[PDB]
RNA sequence: AGUGUGGAGAUCGAAGAUGAUUAGAAACCAUUGUAGUCCACACUGCAAACGAUGACACCCAUGAAUUGGGGAU
RNA sequence: GAUCUGGUUGAUUCUGCCAGUAGUCAUAUGCUUGUUUCAAGGACUUAGCCAUGCAUGCCUCAGAAUCACUGCAUGCAGGAAUCUGCGCAUGGCUCAUUAAAUCAGACGUAAUCUGCCGCAAAAAUCUUGCGGCCGCAAAAUUGGAUAACUUGGCGAAACGCCAAGCUAAUACAUGAACCAACCGGGUGUUCUCCACGUGAGACGCCCAGCGAAUGAAUGACAGUAAAACCAAUGCCUUGCAGUAACACCCAGCAGUGUUGACUCAAUUCAUUCCGUGCGAAAGCCGGCUUGUUCCGGCGUCUUUUGACGAACAACUGCCCUAUCAGCUGGUGAUGGCCGUGUAGUGGACUGCCAUGGCGUUGACGGGAGCGGGGGAUUAGGGUUCGAUUCCGGAGAGGGAGCCUGAGAAAUAGCUACCACUUCUACGGAGGGCAGCAGGCGCGCAAAUUGCCCAAUGUCAAAACAAAACGAUGAGGCAGCGAAAAGAAAUAGAGUUGUUUGUCAUUUCAAUGGGGGAUAUUUAAACCCAUCCAAUAUCGAGUAACAAUUGGAGGACAAGUCUGGUGCCAGCACCCGCGGUAAUUCCAGCUCCAAAAGCGUAUAUUAAUGCUGUUGCUGUUAAAGGGUUCGUAGUUGAACUGUGGGCUGUGCAGGAGGCCCUUGCAGCCCGUGAACAAAGAAACAAGAAACACGGGAGUGGGUCGCAUGUCAUGCAUGCCAGGGGGCGUCCGUGAUUUUUACUGUGACUAAAGAAGCGUGACUAAAGCAGUCAUUUGACUUGAAUUAGAAAG
RNA sequence: GGAAGUCGGCAAAAUAGAUGCGUAAGUUCGCAAGAAGCAUUGGCUCUGAGGGCAAA
């Protein structure tokens, strides 16, 4: 009562339940992308789908508009500072472009696997969930997470992992008590 | 407004007519109201003719405008 | 109790209107003084914000005053005459607003005498113009050279009974004020009294 | 009567956080209008960090630590205004309440001489018993005996110390206003044109340093100098000129840049 | 078609009657016949009252006709 | 993401609905559920009934202590109780009533009331003490009562009660001369003077404060130039230039309030105020330098107006219904007159008059509803929800009435009735959860009789602290809680054998769930976060720490599988399946879909161009009225007309000329009239002709010498006129011009919705924070928007 | 007490004038209707309204 917290939802679902060739899409998008579920693809696609409302509702203003100029150099910047688009493209028309694999890349868990930290996208969503990736030395435990560009060359293992330069992990510290008990 | 009745004694009726706009229609309709007005011993208006009015204090259960110029 | 709102009325149109609420303190009415002739009696009403009314209910003295003379006396109440709401009025002797009145013109008449040195009471305590200064005297002339009185009022002071009519509101002041009546509005109101002797 | 203010029904202004509390401080009757003020206590806890609660506003106003127009205020509820002087002595603060660009209040440091100095827009003209000439000011001032001169609209610029008028800046075109109400508040300008609708709201056009020409009503203007390059007081940092928006936001975001 | 009051009532003919047909036929067929069918006045306002196609206005290609009025030979 | 699919036929093409599909802070219900963050939560039905407990009180250096109260001391300091002052009309809850009501935006109150708060104002008043109305004197040394308490007590009890005896207050009552001013009105059959009475000056007397009442006067002028006559009076000297006014003690001590407009502010004169007004509270506490004027901090009566509000009025707008067409007017309906009442306007009300006022542009009646801010849904246009956080209104079982008070028609205030109820010793006395928690009923339907004033605020005699901690179920914090929302586990890398891939092996490391703590968090806890040595800290292998819910003919993703059943059981939203070879039931296996969630029911939005303004259909599918007339209503033909010239420029186009693209400069910018100065013509009321220093920061632009000097004249001019132009106000003048639309601007609470910036680890969020790491920078940030109509 | 009397409300009781308000089914639209029901009424002292005739 009398609270004033603000929430919304991130994801809707499908229209249609079952589709063959989206179903295979999505399929296709989980297991490259090493994904627990649709709504992980669904949080994309309602994110892309604002993205790209704003940018029909900008680009039909003329382009003199005060409002386009200013919400249109806002949205550019925001995808060239999280890596959505290039730094060359430079139009509000390419923001309309986008593609839910322009997102997907930019997860931690896909940057931490194409830096070379991870064997697979599963192996770098569980290191990223075992408290062993930090970005600019904080540690990040959420997959989801989208690196800027200017972030990126910052990520690498944690100071307080076993992998970085923690100490040792439950598998040695548990058989080193054990040895100890034992002798 | 335009008077629309002098019947009683200092006091006559005009009526404002104006259009309203429904926007689902994107039209107008033909609205009035009709106002009591205090009337002047000094101004002798007729049915149909248009007067200024000027807010007043309540003078009666229903006059709120007092008559100001008669065109 | 007695209110004032217009939530009793019928509409314009003559529809009823439903009423959603009780009555307020802010809307309440008091029953009226009916203030009478008689020796003085008031009592005192507290009204919003802490402010007295004082609702006269027996009057018998007021301060009336002469317009055309600029000035007042405080005279004894002698009779209701005329009232313009119903004769009962004047029947019960009650002292409303407006309502025309006989007072006592004495001290209307000495004024007179003192001021102008004229005696109205010719030809048959009081003030006598022969005991005054020669200055006095010359004040008198002054002031009697642009005056004209009217015969109206001078024979009403002749007689000791003046009409007037009443200024204040006895059942918000407690007070019987009023003013001669003079001119057009005494013929007037002699006319209305000459009507049925 | 109302006793209480619900935080949402807060003015804005105050900077008062929606999830902190159910209730803001209800300003007192005073000086100023309700909505047209800033409470002592948020002043004290709010902009100066003086106090890190309620309580601890309590300890310092309810001392007389702070002088309001050169007077100990004990109560944190007091309604402080526009071109109100609040001092510390004990910490050494003198600042007057204004409004910069954005509307918002603003604490501008003064210096001594300057905090001696404050600006009553007359807002009535009446006489009191004895045939006293009495001028009401924005504030809430009554002065008893004004330059006969004065009229409704202009500005008394009062000595708060020695409880004196000492100039008299009419209000006429040309001459240099701030806006107090409306969509135009805070910014700083120069009488163009009054133009009168009897019965109803003067609208008063101004232009800025910047040559940008706006309106508001007459009753949201403040005369505060004779014209833009002598005013009579001390204005916030942005000297009243309202700036493109999509400039400040370039400009913040290479400052940012530049820092980083 | 039906109703009311006066007329009229040749023909046809709801109802009804008789004769046939039929397992039955108080139908179709045959011979009849009341109300009606006709007129005046007053009601009724229920039609596949249909072009199953609302009224006004504008544009719109071709051949042979038709009714009424004009112009030319 | 501006989308469709199954079912009518032997087949086809339609119309058309049924069914499918997705969302819902949208409720319920069923199955399931490891972690964490953020949250709705007895509204729907019964504005139904309620046991118990709590929910509104307040004391500082600064109103009143002799507790027969406490500590110390021979008076000092705490201080129960009780008078006094303020508050309890706010908060909290609920949505029953309610359509010219309420509400929203926008306006009014010049029609009013307004405690607390801010800035101000204050010269009325015959008092007191000693002596005999009189005299002397001046820091006013005022008076009666009543609580607590004591005594006797009554009563079963009762937030029930008597009687007597003490004593206080800033309770109540009374009352202050001189010091101490300025100003005015009326007078004496009083004096001193001038002339032979608009004469002058004194003294004497009665009134002359704020506020209130009645009457009278003010609260301005702003539409013309000169002469004489008389009466008085100013100067000039013994006839009018000069001259703000005024018979001295004041030679300028208002000739000038405000608005758009006032009978308003304010002033003068006359009369009045009889408690229904007015103390310097005859008050309290400090500081020193201890003061018949020491200097502060408080408290209080009255007057006044800013502010916080209250109350009234209404410019436009808001669902369904005509099987609701007339409504209102004895006994107010519409208006008028004098009154009454009110804080004030008013048919609000009395008396007397006049017949009005409203309605198919839907009155009146009826039905469903508290109104907004806003939620859901989404191409657009729309449809729908809004009991519920904020704003406004209303209520406290039902009705009415009322006291107190600045404010109540108050309900954890009173009075009564009605309906329910509790105690009793039968005499009597009580009760109002739509406050918090919680019971009983009602239902499909909704938590703890928890902790705390630490934060946010409110009240208050009140900073904090010191023998010394205000109240607060308002609020906050936890418990319960799969309404809803965000983040996220249930495993990761190999090795050997059986291009790959599955399977059988075999290894390696990681990590939380959980268990704990030097601790952190928190009012205290609990959740989070941190860690598993810093010398010194537990733990995964069937990682049994074991994921579910619905389906597998078609719509619609997934089996010619295997048994069972045999139109039975059952499934099946629809089409249909099952009658011995079931792709559909009951099961196993396998597979599909979403996933810590997933079915089902109902409602609602999209689907739906099946409500069609955008945008439907009407020959034969549902649907043009039998015909014509016809009022409201809707709609309605054309015209007053859009200019030239010059220069440059452009495939302009059909040698030079003519016409056009764009841009620059000219035009009395048709013709006429003048040499665009004046006049004439076009114009112009957002003009023109008049006239106001009380019109313009002294009458707008264009340092000695003259007034004078009984003047703080301590002032005024020191370029004057003429003619032109600009401000302010008033008056005069017209065979005089608005509205829709459209462009800008003004006015317009947050929450919510857009949106800028910001790595709260991301995100739902929040309006924060960032950087040097320093005794602080960023003169940190908290951008901007849209938001029906009406104004 | 109120039709229990009696074949049966026979007999009796009851209603009562005037004025204002109000009045159901049914109906040949005329009625039904004084339907049914509710209210007022005295005395005294006043007030208002409703006229004639004559006169420049
Ligand atoms: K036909
Ligand atoms: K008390
Ligand atoms: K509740
Ligand atoms: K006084
Ligand atoms: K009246
Ligand atoms: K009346
Ligand atoms: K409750
Ligand atoms: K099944
Ligand atoms: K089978
Ligand atoms: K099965
Ligand atoms: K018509
Ligand atoms: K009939
Ligand atoms: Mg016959
Ligand atoms: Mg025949
Ligand atoms: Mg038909
Ligand atoms: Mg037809
Ligand atoms: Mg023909
Ligand atoms: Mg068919
Ligand atoms: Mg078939
Ligand atoms: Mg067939
Ligand atoms: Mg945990
Ligand atoms: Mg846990
Ligand atoms: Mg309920
Ligand atoms: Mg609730
Ligand atoms: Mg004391
Ligand atoms: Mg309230
Ligand atoms: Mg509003
Ligand atoms: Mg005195
Ligand atoms: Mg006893
Ligand atoms: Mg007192
Ligand atoms: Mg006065
Ligand atoms: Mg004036
Ligand atoms: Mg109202
Ligand atoms: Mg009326
Ligand atoms: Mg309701
Ligand atoms: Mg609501
Ligand atoms: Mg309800
Ligand atoms: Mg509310
Ligand atoms: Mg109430
Ligand atoms: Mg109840
Ligand atoms: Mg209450
Ligand atoms: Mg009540
Ligand atoms: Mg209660
Ligand atoms: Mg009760
Ligand atoms: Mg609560
Ligand atoms: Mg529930
Ligand atoms: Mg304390
Ligand atoms: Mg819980
Ligand atoms: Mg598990
Ligand atoms: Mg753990
Ligand atoms: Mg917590
Ligand atoms: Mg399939
Ligand atoms: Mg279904
Ligand atoms: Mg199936
Ligand atoms: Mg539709
Ligand atoms: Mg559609
Ligand atoms: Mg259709
Ligand atoms: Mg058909
Ligand atoms: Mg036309
Ligand atoms: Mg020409
Ligand atoms: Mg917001
Ligand atoms: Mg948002
Ligand atoms: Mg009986
Ligand atoms: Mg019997
Ligand atoms: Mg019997
Ligand atoms: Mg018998
Ligand atoms: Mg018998
Ligand atoms: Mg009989
Ligand atoms: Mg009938
Ligand atoms: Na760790
Ligand atoms: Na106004
Ligand atoms: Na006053
Ligand atoms: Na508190």
């Amino acid at each position: 009562m009398r609270n004033y917290n603000n929430f919304n939802r991130v994801w809707k679902a499908p229209r249609r339940p079952f589709e063959k060739e989206r179903l295979d899409r999505e399929m296709k998008l989980c297991g490259q992308y090493g994904l627990r579920c649709k709504r992980e693809i669904w949080r994309v696609n309602m994110t892309l789908s604002k993205m790209r409302r704003t940018a029909r509702l900008l680009l039909t203003l003329p382009e003199n508009h005060p409002r386009r100029l200013l919400e249109g150099s806002a949205i550019m910047r925001r995808c060239h500072e999280y890596g959505f688009l290039d730094e060359e493209k430079d139009k509000l028309d390419y923001v309309l472009s986008l593609t839910v694999p322009d997102i997907l890349e930019r997860r931690l868990q896909t940057i931490v696997f194409k830096a070379g930290l991870a064997k697979s996208v599963h192996h770098a969503r569980v290191l990223i969930q075992q408290r062993h990736i930090a970005v600019a030395k904080q540690i990040v435990t959420i997959p989801s997470f989208i690196v800027r560009v200017s972030s990126e060359r910052h990520i690498a293992f944690a100071d307080a992992s076993p992998f970085g330069n923690g100490r040792t992990g439950r598998v040695k510290r548990v058989r080193a008590k054990a040895a100890k008990r034992h002798a | 407004g335009v008077v629309h009745s002098t019947k009683m004694h200092r006091t006559i009726i005009i009526r404002r007519n104006y259009l309203h706009f429904i926007k689902k229609y994107q039209r107008y309709q033909k609205r009035h109201k009709s106002l009591a007005v205090h009337c002047s011993p000094a101004f002798d208006p007729k049915q149909g003719d248009e007067v200024v009015i000027g807010q007043c204090r309540p003078l009666s259960k229903t006059i709120r405008y007092n008559v100001l110029e008669v065109v | 109790g007695i209110v004032r709102s217009r939530l009793h009325k019928r509409k314009i149109t003559g529809g009823k209107t439903k009423i959603h609420r009780k009555r307020m303190k802010a809307e309440l009415g008091r029953l009226p003084a009916n203030t009478r002739l008689g020796a003085r009696r008031v009592s005192p009403v507290r009204a919003r914000g802490g402010n007295f009314k004082i609702r006269a209910l027996r009057l018998d003295t007021g301060n009336f005053a002469w317009a055309s003379e600029a000035i007042a006396h405080r005279v004894r109440l002698l009779d209701v005459v005329y009232n313009a709401t119903s004769n009962e009025l004047v029947r019960t002797k009650t002292l409303v607003k407006n309502c025309i009145v006989a007072v006592d013109a004495a001290p209307f008449k000495r004024w007179y005498a003192k001021h102008y040195g004229i005696d109205l009471d010719a030809d048959k305590d009081k003030y006598d113009v022969n005991k005054a200064s020669p200055k006095l005297q010359r004040e008198w002339t002054r002031r009697r050279r642009n005056h004209r009185v009217e015969k109206a009022i001078a024979d009403q002071l002749r007689e000791g009974r003046v009409l007037a009519r009443i200024t204040s509101r006895p059942g918000q002041s407690g007070r019987a004020d009023g003013i001669l009546l003079e001119g057009a509005e005494l013929q007037f109101y002699l006319k209305r009294l000459e009507k049925k002797k | 009567a109302k006793k209480h203010l619900k935080r949402l029904y807060a003015p804005k202004d105050w900077m008062l956080s929606k999830l902190t509390g159910v209730f803001a401080p209800r300003p007192r009757p005073g000086p100023h209008k309700l909505r047209e003020c800033l409470p002592l206590l948020v002043i004290i806890r709010n902009r100066l960090k003086y106090a890190l609660n309620a309580r601890e506003g309590e300890m310092i106003l309810r001392q007389g630590l702070v002088h309001v127009d050169n007077h100990p205020r004990r109560d944190g509820k007091y309604p402080a205004g526009f071109m109100d002087v609040v001092e510390i002595p004990k910490t050494g603060d003198r600042f007057r309440l204004m409004y910069d660009v954005k509307g918002r209040f603003a604490l501008v440091n003064l210096s001594e001489a300057e905090a001696q100095i404050k600006l009553m827009k007359v807002v009535n003209l009446y006489t009191a018993t004895g045939r006293v000439p009495v001028a009401v000011t924005h504030d809430g001032h009554r002065i008893r005996y004004p330059d006969p001169h004065t009229s409704i609209g202009d500005t008394i610029v009062y000595n708060v110390k020695e409880k004196k008028c000492v100039d008299l800046i009419k209000n006429r075109q040309g001459k240099a206003v701030i806006v107090t109400g409306g969509a135009n508040r805070g910014r700083i300008g120069e009488i163009v044109k009054v133009e009168c609708h009897p019965g109803a709201f003067n609208i008063a056009h101004l232009k800025d340093a910047s040559g940008a020409e706006f309106a508001t009503r007459a009753a949201n203007i403040f005369v505060i100098g004779k014209d833009l390059n002598n005013l009579q007081v001390t204005v916030p940092k942005q000297q009243g000129l309202r700036m493109n928006v999509i400039q400040e936001r370039e400009e913040r975001l290479i400052a940012a840049e530049a820092r980083k």
